[PDB]
């Protein structure tokens, strides 16, 4: 299956302009401006795209929301161009490799949105990405593509590139509008939407770098085309981050519902170790849970049949586990992650990120009970629902994976812990003789995994 | 009696558990930030023939300052020698303080 | 601009873009609240007022929701003690046992909502510990005790949008968050105290009112 | 409950002229009347054959301030 | 990352310490503010910041102050932005900044490895700087080149596809005074 | 309600011609967001200008004359507190409870 979207995917074309246009990125831009919202809107609708950011939502009825704009007031789009998830290597492919092909993107969307300016949010470590996407953008604005002139037609339109600091928080959509309006970047309680008051107190649209490059080819070679892929509603290609425990992890542009089974078989070698080998899979990203073996051997990319399963295609990000390999430690640092990555202004991920890390570092040493299983997966769902943005539902599932799938792993740890230590360890990690004196609690182990430093 | 820390600081720390929780109303507490910065008491009265010899405060004490010893030969000639002050109730833990550590090392557990 | 609601079986009309909360108040249903303050900025981070709309899937702080016509709402379903219980266990895990040193002890809204709607037991029994603050010096009038705070933003939100003193923020991120002013540094401001008020736990209290006296006895 | 709810309503069935109401608490029956059929009531509950109430085991009172007669 | 929430006055961090764009990046700051809208000229704290960063070394509290009153905010809100993001340095820092990734996707290729070596080469634990003021070891969280998940960084260089032996010749070439080929 | 019950209740006269009584409604804490306490009309009496509190010399004790010090009756409505009062004929007083305007608050006004 070629002919896909993206074609420099592995950096043999060049990431010039004038090759873009070679490639076909900057093709009828005068006509499609001139086609108006109505017929923009209905294509992408008619397309099945959905976001390609984490949530999978339907791209077309979340850029109707975007109210009129005739007198030319300045409503906004963003780019949501950080990857942040760990796991995930698409956004930066796209902004490094084929930059001049999301530039292309912002001002189709922007005029279906009615947007008179763009805003890119990139990492701050993605500097070299966003120097060599400035430099697109600049050629770009002396070429006429931006400006208050795009190709001949009435539509003005700007480009802007916003930097981040370092922050998983700022991938949120109303986080990521408070960084470029001048805040910390806490994410808004959602009543009134970003559609409604957003960026500038105007009405403002966030997406990924993968839906807005995608736009201009739905534009182009018809909704149909990109509908034809995929199971019914999850019509589209999807761009896969692979790696981990594989021979040669790489980053492939295969269309959904492909088989997970025959995705790591078909390319990327296969399973480091054999199939037989295979521990666990944690497609998406680091926020959705685990699957097992077994489960993995009939799953389909798709916002559905993930969800069916138990899990979520996020961002595509596969993480392939071997058998030899610590799947509690591995699930221990994504707990480390959140609490680290959590803005911390709702009381549960705040606390219960850090409650979670807490439990966790006990469980990969086993200083704790079988019991205490059950009072951790509590925890989680305690922090589930009831939290301003998605981070502290993020934080919750890896653990809940570890439990559901991978609970007689656990209690092996555990067991195996109590043969060197003799004696049961109680709730918390006390021991029959840890107590404290003179500031500090002796006669225990205590386990020392707060990074020290 | 007030208990002290085995370093000699006090263990009352001013809470007014006690004081709230005496049924006969026996106990009058006032405090102050200490000199030094501490949270303590400069006047602990307790009414020897107001109390009901009851252990509520002994109960309700989160750091077992105030506790009873099992001392009952104390009769007075006057009833004035029953207004215990802080003085003459730290002189007590100090003088009942190893018959106290007898009661708490058997009674604690069961606490 | 009257919106018939519904609170728990309840008639309540108020006016158009009043929160859930006002509108339980007015109907004689109390919803606890710690970051909510009936004179400041709408705030939604401590997830305490959580109540649950009728038809969605999806548990609404009461404090910031808007009201619609026809809306109703639960505010003591099992869903929502579960929240309640959830939140408070939340709140209490890293707050020090502090209470017959704290000044707070008998006017605590900590103390009080936690017996109310918290559970009567605790289940934190980690070895590593909990979370310590270094106290903050901000003059002789507030006395800081970091350690009791729960990251409410009351003092905050008041100091900067009523006393008009933008030196006095929150600085750091997550669970190192630290109220305070980053630098050393004292408030300035003529209704600076009126924040030991407004904070509901023994975070900020008055230092010359310090250990002299508990409420129930004034 | 639902016996002495039955035993209750009995009792405002046999006097609708005194009784003013009844009230059941678990296992405790409670009787309203005036002043004025206290006696009726009284004497009522300890000739009846199916209430048979022939010990008065206390009587007392407390003091409502709020309302317009004091004590109940 | 270390995080601290607390500012403390020292010789070589302390608001009298004058700082001041030099006329090189006082023209290119008002480029960054064209970027904004004039009522909203608040939101060009963050390049200003690291615009400042880059010119001093890091984030003192001389900077901070700086560009508040340059966008005439009250300190408080510029000292609520630094502390907030892990890129702005509130310490002087080395002159190349080391950040492992410790993530899942890194960590099962082999990253505790690249931490081993890298501690018994330059001699210093993780979070620390060496004497002579070069090198800085830093424990940093995805970076998103995790399809080549024995990464590291420097200063703002990628080094992607890594092992034990391969990364003491990159401190190896730093030492020297050689910029190894990142990729 | 005119009755003069007060030639029955058997109270010492200085209650009537000496004491004022203030009924109020208690003002809700400053330094707590509960209104539990507001929902019930109190009675108590003043102070006296000599007597109502002297230190005792010999522990510090707090001394009194006023027996009525520690006297707060409890109401379920203003009229029943007024009645009482009547009744009793007690010298009065009605601090009437001050009601906090409404003001619609929601999160939209934080930037708009
Ligand atoms: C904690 C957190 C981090 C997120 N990080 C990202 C990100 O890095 N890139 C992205 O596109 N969406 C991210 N999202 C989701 C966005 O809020 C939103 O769903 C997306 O940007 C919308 O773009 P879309 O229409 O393509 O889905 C994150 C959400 C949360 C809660
Ligand atoms: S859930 Fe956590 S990361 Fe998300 S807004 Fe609340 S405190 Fe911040
Ligand atoms: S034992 Fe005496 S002093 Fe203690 S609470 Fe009981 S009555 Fe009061
Ligand atoms: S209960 Fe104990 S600590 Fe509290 S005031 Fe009384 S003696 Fe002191
Ligand atoms: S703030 Fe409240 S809960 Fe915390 S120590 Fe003080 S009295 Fe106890
Ligand atoms: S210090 Fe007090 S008022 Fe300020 S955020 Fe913390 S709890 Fe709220
Ligand atoms: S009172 Fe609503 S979340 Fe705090
Ligand atoms: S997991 Fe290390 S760069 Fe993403
Ligand atoms: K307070």
């Amino acid at each position: 299956d070629s002919d896909r979207i993206f074609q420099n995917v592995y950096s043999k074309y060049g990431e010039d302009l004038k090759s873009s246009q070679q490639r076909g990125d900057w093709y009828k831009t005068k006509e499609i401006i001139l086609k108006g919202h109505e017929w923009l809107i209905n294509e992408l609708k008619a397309s099945g795209l959905r976001g390609r950011g984490g949530a999978g939502f339907p791209s077309g009825l979340k850029y109707s929301f975007m109210p009129p704009n005739p007198n030319r007031e300045p409503q906004y789009l963003v780019v949501n161009a950080d990857e942040g998830e760990p796991g995930t290597c698409k956004d930066r492919e796209i902004i490094r490799k084929e930059p001049h092909k999301l530039v292309e993107g912002c001002l189709l969307a922007g005029r279906a949105m009615n947007a008179t300016a763009a805003y890119i949010y990139i990492r701050g470590e993605f500097y070299n990405e966003a120097v060599a996407l400035q430099t697109a953008i600049n050629e770009a604005y002396k070429a006429g593509l931006l400006g208050k002139n795009a190709c001949g037609s009435g539509y003005d339109f700007d480009v802007y590139i916003h930097r981040g600091m370092g922050a998983y928080i700022c991938g949120e959509e109303t986080a990521l509008i408070e960084s470029i309006e001048g805040k910390a970047g806490k994410p808004r309680l959602k009543p009134p939407f970003p559609a409604g008051v957003g960026l500038f107190g105007r009405p403002t649209t966030v997406t990924n770098v993968e839906t807005v490059a995608v736009t201009p080819t739905i534009f182009r070679r018809s909704g149909a085309w990109f509908a034809s892929f995929g199971r019914d509603r999850n019509q589209g290609t999807k761009l896969f981050c692979i790696s981990g425990h594989v021979n040669e992890p790489c980053t492939v542009e295969e269309s959904m519902s492909i088989p997970l089974k025959e995705l790591l078989e078909k390319h990327c070698g296969g399973i480091k170790g054999g199939w037989d080998n295979l521990l666990g899979v944690v497609p998406g990203g680091s926020s959705v849970p685990i699957m097992p073996k077994h489960v993995c051997e009939d799953v389909l990319m798709d916002f559905d049949a993930l969800k069916d399963v138990g899990s979520g295609l996020g961002t595509a990000a596969v993480i392939v586990l071997n058998k030899q390999t610590d799947i509690i430690r591995a699930i221990q640092r994504f707990s480390a992650f959140y609490k680290h990555e959590s803005c911390g202004q709702c009381t549960p991920c705040r606390e219960g990120t850090t409650y979670l890390q807490r439990m966790m570092d006990r469980f990969v040493t086993g200083q704790a009970k079988e019991k205490e299983i059950d009072l951790i997966y509590e925890l989680s769902k305690e922090i589930e629902g009831h939290t301003i943005c998605a981070l502290g539902d993020a934080a919750a599932w890896p653990v809940q994976g570890l439990i559901k799938s991978f609970r007689p792993e656990m209690v092996e740890r555990i067991k195996q812990y109590e043969a060197k230590l003799g004696e049961s360890v109680s709730y918390g990690g006390w021991t029959s003789k840890g107590k404290v004196l003179d500031g500090k609690v002796v006669s225990n182990p205590i386990p020392h995994d707060a990074h020290h430093h | 009696a007030l208990r002290r820390y085995p370093s000699g600081e006090e263990r009352c720390i001013a809470c007014k558990l006690c004081e709230a929780v005496c049924p006969a109303q026996a106990i009058t507490i006032e405090a102050e930030e200490r000199i030094d910065g501490s949270r303590r008491t400069y006047k602990y009265d307790i009414d020897m023939t107001k109390c009901i010899y009851c252990g509520y405060c002994q109960e309700s004490c989160p750091v077992d300052a105030i506790v009873e010893t099992p001392n009952v030969e104390y009769a007075t000639e006057t009833r004035e020698e029953l207004l215990y002050n802080k003085e003459k109730l730290l002189a007590n833990g100090d003088k009942w303080e190893q018959e106290i550590q007898y009661a708490l090392d058997a009674d604690a557990p069961y606490r | 601009k009257e919106v018939e609601l519904t609170v728990d079986g309840v008639k309540v009309s108020i006016e158009a873009g009043s929160s859930i909360i006002q509108a339980a108040e007015k109907a004689g249903v109390t919803i606890p609240r710690y970051c909510y303050h009936e004179k400041l900025a709408v705030a939604g981070n401590c997830r305490m007022c959580l109540v649950e709309i009728e038809r969605s899937p999806k548990l609404a702080a009461s404090c910031a929701m808007p009201v619609q016509n026809g809306m109703s709402v639960l505010t003591n379903t099992p869903k929502i003690k579960k929240a309640r219980e959830g939140v408070t266990e939340m709140l209490l895990e890293n707050h020090p046992l502090d209470c017959p040193v704290c000044d707070q002890g008998g006017e605590c809204d900590l103390q009080e909502q936690s017996l109310r709607y918290g559970s009567d037991r605790g289940r934190f029994h980690e070895i590593v510990g909990k979370r310590a603050v270094e106290n903050k010096a901000i003059g002789p009038l507030i006395k800081t005790s970091m350690n009791r705070c729960i990251h409410c933003t009351r003092c905050v939100r008041f100091l900067n949008d009523v006393a008009g003193a933008p030196e006095f923020g929150t600085a750091g991120r997550g669970n190192d968050m630290q109220i305070g002013t980053y630098v050393e540094r004292n408030v300035n401001s003529e209704l600076s105290a009126n924040v030991i008020d407004l904070c509901p736990v023994g975070a900020l209290t008055s230092k010359p009112y310090a250990f002299r006296a508990r409420p129930w006895e004034l | 409950i639902e016996e002495l709810h039955k035993f209750g309503r009995y009792i405002m069935g046999c006097l609708p002229k005194f009784v003013q109401q009844f009230s059941v608490w678990k296992d405790e029956l409670v009787i309203y009347v005036a002043p004025s059929a206290l006696t009726q009531v009284a004497t009522f509950l300890k000739d009846h054959t199916s209430a048979q109430f022939k010990a008065c085991m206390d009587v007392t009172a407390a003091d409502y301030p709020t309302r317009t007669n004091r004590f109940d | 990352s270390h995080m601290i929430s607390v500012h403390r006055d020292t010789p070589k961090d302390n608001p009298e310490i004058p700082f001041e764009f030099t006329k090189e990046n006082l023209e290119r700051a008002k480029e960054i503010i064209a970027k904004y809208p004039p009522q909203y000229k608040k939101g060009a704290v963050m390049p200003l910041l690291d615009l400042g960063q880059r010119q001093l070394g890091f984030t003192s509290i001389s900077v901070m102050n700086y560009v508040a009153k340059y966008l005439d905010m009250p300190p408080m809100r510029v000292y609520e932005v630094a502390t907030f993001y892990t890129m702005y340095n509130r310490k002087p820092m080395g002159k190349y900044n080391v950040q492992v990734c410790t993530t899942t996707p890194c960590q099962l290729c082999g990253s505790d490895g690249i931490m081993k070596a890298i501690t018994e080469h330059l001699q210093i634990r993780p979070g620390q700087t060496t004497p002579d003021n070069l090198f800085t070891l830093q424990e940093v969280e995805c970076l998103g080149a995790c399809v080549n998940a024995p990464m590291i960084a420097v200063n703002d260089d990628f080094y992607e596809d890594l092992t034990p032996e391969r990364t003491v010749e990159i401190l190896k070439g730093f030492q020297s005074g050689d910029i190894p080929k990142p990729g | 309600t005119d009755l003069a019950k007060e030639l029955v209740s058997g109270a010492p006269k200085e209650l009537i011609t000496e004491r004022v009584a203030r009924i109020y409604q208690e003002a809700k804490a400053a330094t707590q967001s509960g209104q539990h306490n507001t929902e019930t009309w109190k009675i108590d009496w003043d102070i006296l200008n000599k007597g109502n509190r002297w230190e005792n010399d010999l522990m510090g004790y707090q001394s009194s004359s006023d027996y009525m010090q520690g006297t707060i009756l409890k109401f379920d409505t203003r009229e029943g507190a007024i009645r009482f009062a009547k009744g009793q004929g007690w010298d009065y007083y009605i601090q009437e409870p001050k009601v906090r305007r409404f003001v619609k608050k929601d999160y939209s006004a934080n930037f708009y």
